[PDB]
């Protein structure tokens, strides 16, 4: 009955804020009741507030004083919400969400696809891309693995592809790990056939749209 | 907030019936508010599930059932199906604190799916790392179902724990896990010792992989 389409995600240093948009298309959005839920990673559920646009009432959660402002445009049937002096616990995907119409705390039928927030003092910082280089250790029979390591960058996300996409077989890109540093590394590797170690190239193509960087690194055996 | 009990974890395989509990108290569920339910499919945002206790939105399944007593509620799946596989929070109100209030979250694992052993391939930070005064030994493994590994790191037979960062399980493109371990070294560090060793043990076996500076 509903779609909510929230904006994009979203990278900040701490103490600056950021504001979200949750745009409605459908039912009657300047009836319903909004809110606003995060979902901090690997952790639950956690409400930000609401808004009653009805009596252009906005009602806070406790923990957020001054710094969540919640707010609807009637013209163009947006919601937003904006939390100020950000810091690192308020990274989390945020979710616009309505109740129906009305004052009680009813259940959530309808939520937008949620808006990625990621807040730390990390500055943009394209990956070093090193060679995980084939070798016996890395043969077993048909198959050989190699990979390239991505190291020290930020933020998320970053793609990579082999060969610029024409090889898609065999691939697995690890999700990130993320470092005291504040910095992430993941790793990509592609399973050939060990035959073709030596006289097939591989290049692995890693594409750090965030830090405006693409690198093409070639990985050979020993 | 996350103040409604739930197990951290259900299993079963499919056809099988689970529960889920949902532990609350006198300030909520407890005060006789309602319950809810949401589900949280891998990636996605969370679908509204149950409301009112029991009541289904339109267009989820006859198997998903739900009820309340007391200070608890129950979230029922009679027959699990492979989709079945998400999050799961119940949700309601408290006048304590005068708001929502969610449950803890429960995963269930819908085990679909036979056991398959892990691949280990371990590398030795390249030389290319070196020269830039870095050094990372990388641990990838692959193929293994149930998603549950641990990886412990030796130096010349000996553990190590600092240096030592670990993405959990994760499907891959064929819905066995994936994932990844990395030593962070020194040059120093890498050229002292005789060998570094991967161990993974996973559902009782151990694979571990050594790589030497020589």
């Amino acid at each position: 009955q509903v779609q909510l389409v929230q904006s994009g995600a979203e990278v900040k240093k701490p103490g600056s804020s950021v504001k979200v948009s949750c745009k409605a298309s459908g039912g009657n959005f300047n009836t319903y009741t909004i809110s606003w839920v995060r979902q901090a990673p690997g952790q639950g559920l956690e409400w930000m507030g609401r808004i009653i646009p009805i009596f252009g009432i906005v009602n806070p959660a406790q923990k957020f004083p001054g710094r969540v402002t919640i707010n609807v445009d009637k013209s163009t049937n947006t919601a937003y919400m904006e939390l100020s002096s950000l810091r690192s616990e308020d990274t989390a995907v945020y979710y616009c969400a309505t109740s129906g119409v009305g004052l009680h705390f009813g259940y959530f039928d309808y939520w937008g696809q949620g808006t990625q927030v990621t807040v730390s003092s990390a500055s943009t910082k394209g990956p070093s891309v090193f060679p995980l280089a084939p070798s016996s250790k890395s043969t077993s029979g048909g198959t050989a693995a190699l990979g390239c390591l991505v190291k020290d960058y930020f933020p998320e996300p970053v793609t990579v592809s082999w060969n610029s996409g024409a090889l898609t077989s065999g691939v697995h890109t690890f999700p990130a790990v993320l470092q005291s540093s504040g910095l992430y590394s993941l790793s990509s590797v592609v399973t050939v056939p060990s035959s073709s170690l030596g006289t097939q190239t591989y290049i692995c193509n890693v594409n750090h749209k965030p830090s405006n960087t693409k690198v093409d690194k070639k990985v050979e055996p020993k | 907030q996350s103040v409604l009990t739930q197990p951290p974890s259900v299993s079963g395989a499919p056809g099988q019936r689970v529960t889920i509990s949902c532990t609350g108290s006198s300030s909520n569920i407890g005060a006789h508010y309602d319950v809810h339910w949401y589900q949280q499919l891998p990636g996605t945002a969370p679908k509204l599930l149950i409301y009112g206790n029991s009541n289904r939105p339109s267009g989820v399944p006859d198997r998903f059932s739900g009820s309340k007593s007391g200070t608890s509620a129950s979230l029922a799946i009679t027959g699990l199906q492979a989709e079945d596989e998400a999050d799961y929070y119940c949700q309601s109100y408290d006048s304590s604190l005068s708001g929502y209030v969610f449950g803890t979250g429960t995963k269930v694992t819908v085990l679909g799916q036979p056991k398959a052993n892990p691949t280990v391939t371990l590398f030795p930070p390249s030389s290319e790392e070196l020269q830039a005064n870095k050094a990372t030994l990388v641990c990838l493994i692959s193929d293994f179902y149930p998603g549950a590994v641990t990886v412990a790191w030796k130096a010349d037979s000996s553990p190590v724990k600092a240096g030592v960062e670990t993405t959990t399980p994760s499907k891959q493109s064929n819905n066995k896990y994936a994932a990844s371990s990395y030593l962070s070294l020194t040059p120093e560090q890498w050229k002292s010792h005789r060998s570094y060793s991967c161990q993974v043990t996973h559902e009782g076996s151990t694979v571990e992989k050594t790589v030497a500076p020589t």
